[PDB]
């Protein structure tokens, strides 16, 4: 009892036009007796003939693996064709066939908000920073980070939880040394869906450190200036009067 | 925590403007504004000088705008809701405004000895001039 | 209530202490505990100080430097409840009180200098007069 | 022909004492000929007689369904002890055996970070408030939210992810309107796992005040009142030179 499982492609793989997509129809559990499978591609009917297959090898439980591999193009599968894989064998009373395609529906596209270390974990050797993504749909995305071009590994990330209208969201979580953090670096949560404008986007993130609370700059009272525009023409005017006194006096 | 005032202390400098906010659901009442001083003990109701200090209103926030400050608009400041239910007058937590100057710390000793020493120097001479001719005319 | 019953600034010199006080309405059975808030950005939570001293709730800190600048709330919770939380304190440490000089008001020294020199003119004047008609006569 | 599972109590029933836990033993599937079904409940070998069964009811394809329950103590489930439903069928040739235990190593606690908003959030009219446990082991563990005392309902929480190290983390999150968030009200969250301090915790979220100050004085000066003073000393010398002055030819 041979068994039949398809699968399909892989979301960065779909999204970009530098690499390749392709689905893949596994049959194992060969038994010992017919070495004879006969694989059958359909593409929306039509029986397709730039299929690839890779030759068995004998498995764990006495059994064998045959993969067959079919390539595709990249405005074929987000559109919606159906990809049907056949199966034929020698024990095997009927063929086997399944179909697999791209879920239905509106496409939304989603919101990216990162997010700073509590702070009583700077009493540790290392932080956590966080990138919340909500919502999207299809549940097909893919989220990376990096840091002064160069990319990190060590982060985490949830599977897509379904919300309350029907959308999804997810967290992704890096752990980074508080070292690193508190220097002042700049660390960047990258995003690809379907969705979004040319199928990408990136958020930033950063530290900017701390302030001074200087107190140097001298309260003000209350009469510090009230009438000095005044006073100025007082002292011309009797400045004056001043040189016209002395030169009546000095006449004589 | 029904009412919300921000900030809880400003610090301008003299001829700024400021702003202050109060975050309430305008469906209930209407907001008020009070001010309480250092030598009050309770806050009174706030005039308004028209031209200077401007008092509006959203669906979801009541602002206050005062323009031109100088010295004798320090104090501490209050938004009140009275409800349309129950009656109780909420308040919100106050304001504080500090005005300032432009000087620093160093610069004031300076003008303070400047200003002494100019009106004990003309005190001096408006002494001898009644002294010394007199004298003169005594013999 | 009594939430609003509390100052808004603080003025303390360097070398100083500082008193804060937490004035509530509960009977006898409350629990008081103190925090202090932090300037800037990206800074939840605050920082926890500790309890109240006397069976008033005061909190002292002595030798007051620089480094203490900031908010300080106090919370109330009596048993499992929710708390409640005072408004703040803002501690700003001014070193110097407002620097003393030799004499009394501000506004009035404008008006004494300009008070001043007319007297001084008309003052100067009239005896270049009086001693000539003097003399001469 | 039917099948059956076994089904541990709640993550909440087992830690704390006025509930009730208990493990489930569920047949499905079974025919219209044999519906006579045989149960057997073995707890360390030693085979206990105070179960439970519940009548059974019609499926959609002429299947059965065989409830059985059985309650256990709160100290027992929490120390490793194995519980063993035996299913006897005329239907089927062999009886079935079915066994659940605890998951087996050295506890340890969780860690309870809450987050506030985003500031690019503050634009909308629902915000999301967050609140990350991690740290511990097994993956049993409770997550509620409240608020004043009454709870709040509009929350999801992601499955526990295997982390870098053999340990487990989660997070979850509420949504709320703006306007209670900004008009300054307390939100908490609250955690039930087996290694904690009475089996409970909690933390709490919401607004701080603020300060507004000013910017420096230490480089610029002034002017717009020192310029009057230094145009205000001059006429003062200069009058004071005249005024001396005319006062000098009348002693001489």
């Amino acid at each position: 009892g041979p068994s039949v499982f398809l699968f399909p492609p892989k979301p960065k793989d779909t999204l970009m036009i530098s690499r390749t997509p392709e689905v893949t129809c596994v049959v194992v559990d060969v038994s010992h007796e017919d070495p004879e499978v006969k694989f059958n591609w359909y593409v929306d009917g039509v029986e397709v003939h730039n299929a690839k297959t890779k030759p068995r090898e004998e498995q764990y439980n006495s059994t064998y693996r045959v993969v067959s591999v079919l390539t595709v193009l990249h405005q074929d599968w987000l559109n919606g064709k159906e990809y049907k894989c056949k199966v034929s064998n020698k024990a095997l009373p009927a063929p086997i066939e399944k179909t697999i395609s791209k879920a239905k529906g509106q496409p939304r596209e989603p919101q990216v908000y990162t997010l700073p270390p509590s702070r009583d974990e700077l009493t540790k050797n290392q932080v956590s920073l966080t990138c919340l993504v909500k919502g999207f749909y299809p549940s097909d995305i893919a989220v990376e980070w990096e840091s002064n071009g160069q990319p990190e590994n060590n982060y985490k990330t949830t599977p897509p939880v379904l919300d309350s209208d029907g959308s999804f969201f997810l967290y992704s979580k890096l752990t980074v040394d508080k070292s690193r953090w508190q220097q002042g670096n700049v660390f960047s949560c990258s995003v690809m869906h379907e969705a979004l404008h040319n199928h990408y986007t990136q958020k930033s993130l950063s530290l900017s450190p701390e302030l001074q609370l200087e107190e140097s700059c001298a309260e003000a009272q209350d009469g510090e200036l009230d009438g000095l525009w005044t006073t100025i023409t007082i002292f011309i005017t009797l400045f004056l009067l001043s040189v016209c006194y002395s030169a009546t006096v000095t006449f004589f | 925590s029904r009412i919300w005032q921000s900030p809880r202390f400003i610090a301008r400098k003299r001829g700024f403007t400021v702003k202050m906010h109060c975050y309430m659901n305008s469906a209930s009442g209407n907001v008020s504004w009070l001010w309480k001083q250092e030598m009050d003990e309770n806050p009174q109701q706030l005039k308004l000088e028209k031209g200077r200090m401007e008092e509006s209103q959203n669906e979801s926030l009541a602002t206050l705008t005062i323009q031109g400050i100088r010295f004798e608009d320090n104090g501490i400041y209050f938004c009140q809701q009275k409800c349309n239910n129950t009656s109780e007058v909420y308040q919100g937590c106050g304001t504080e405004l500090r005005v300032m100057g432009f000087s620093t710390l160093a610069q004031l000793k300076q003008r303070n000895t400047l200003k002494d020493g100019i009106i004990m120097i003309q005190t001096l001479l408006i002494i001898l001039f009644i002294i010394v001719p007199i004298f003169l005319l005594l013999d | 209530l009594w939430m609003h019953k509390v100052p808004a600034s603080l003025m303390v010199s360097l070398g100083e202490d500082a008193h804060f006080q937490c004035p509530h309405n509960s009977s006898n059975n409350a629990n008081v505990t103190w925090w202090r808030v932090l300037h800037g950005n990206y800074t939840w939570p605050p920082e926890f100080l500790g309890p109240g001293e006397d069976p008033n709730g005061t909190l002292i800190i002595q030798n007051v430097n620089k480094s203490h600048g900031g908010i300080y709330v106090c919370r109330v919770q009596e048993g499992n409840e929710s708390y409640q939380q005072s408004c703040g304190t803002y501690l700003r440490v001014r070193q110097p009180p407002p620097r003393p000089f030799l004499d009394m008001g501000e506004g009035t020294k404008n008006r004494i200098i300009t008070a001043e020199g007319i007297i001084l003119l008309f003052c100067a004047v009239v005896p270049g007069t009086l001693l000539l008609f003097r003399k001469r006569w």
